[PDB]
């Protein structure tokens, strides 16, 4: 759900779109995430590992 | 490079007014 589960009813939303939301919230455009999605995913997986 | 994108049409506020 993202952040809506803590401010009211839960709303379903794809996780890449939630990541685009969180990237646009800090000033970075959503295109860098919508284009380089595989790189961000691999970096996140490597960090989690 | 965008995954999950679908084909559609967008509107232009200049083409119908110019034509
Ligand atoms: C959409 O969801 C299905 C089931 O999880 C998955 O197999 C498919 O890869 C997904 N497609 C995209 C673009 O995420
Ligand atoms: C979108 O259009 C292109 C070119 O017409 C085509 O190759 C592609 O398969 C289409 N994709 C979808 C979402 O139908």
């Amino acid at each position: 759900s993202g952040w809506t589960f803590g401010a009211g009813p839960a709303l379903q939303i794809p996780f890449p779109m939630q990541m685009a939301y969180r990237f646009n919230g800090i000033g970075v455009t959503q295109n860098v995430l919508y284009e380089n999605q595989k790189l961000i995913a691999n970096q996140f997986n490597s960090a989690i590992g | 490079v965008v995954i999950g994108i679908v084909n559609n049409t967008v509107y232009d506020p200049l083409q119908p007014e110019l034509d």
